[PDB]
């Protein structure tokens, strides 16, 4: 129970370094932002 | 919350209103 | 010039619908037009006197309705959509 604690604790510690040291770790998300802005920055770039 | 990335209001400048989620991100 | 208030201004050759008010966009001594990065005006130079002026579309927005169903009741609220409180 110690031992599996410690690894718990440690693996989420790893997490928060892993997702801090990757800001791309949310790429998945970001995209997802991206193609919304890149669609309504297409959709204004249309009345020029 | 950090990690991901006014320029909305910028299309909004013509007539695409942006509504604001249901669930607010604190009540998420 | 009349700030605050949803004008339709024609700033030389620019002609345009919104309310414009004061800002503090740094122009440089030579610049007329204001713009983003969507390539809309935001901001004017002001041709007779050189004061910046930013330009927000004047207030538009959906009406959304709230409403029980009609057998419940008439009662009704409105809900205009991205605007502060104008008209009422
Ligand atoms: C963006 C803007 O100026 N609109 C106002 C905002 O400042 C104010 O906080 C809100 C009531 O809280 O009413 C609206
Ligand atoms: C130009 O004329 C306008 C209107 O009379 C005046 O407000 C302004 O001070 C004058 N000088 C400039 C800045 O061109």
């Amino acid at each position: 129970q110690k031992l599996i604690a410690n690894q718990f604790n440690s693996a989420i510690g790893k997490i928060q370094d892993s997702l801090s040291s990757t800001p791309s770790a949310l790429g998945k998300l970001q995209d997802v932002v991206n193609q919304n802005a890149q669609a309504l920055n297409t959709l204004v770039k249309q009345l020029s | 919350f950090n990690k991901v990335t006014d320029l909305i209001c910028a299309q909004k400048f013509n007539g695409l209103t942006v509504l604001p989620p249901l669930l607010t991100d604190e009540m998420i | 010039l009349v700030k605050n208030k949803c004008v339709n201004f024609n700033f030389n050759g620019l002609t345009g619908t919104g309310v414009l008010t004061e800002s503090n966009k740094k122009f440089l001594p030579f610049q007329q037009f204001g713009r983003d990065i969507a390539d809309t005006t935001d901001a004017v130079r002001d041709p007779q006197t050189l004061e910046i002026l930013d330009i927000t579309p004047c207030s538009f927005g959906g009406v959304s309705v709230i409403t029980p169903g009609t057998n419940t009741s008439n009662q009704v609220a409105v809900l205009y959509q991205d605007v502060n409180c104008t008209e009422v």
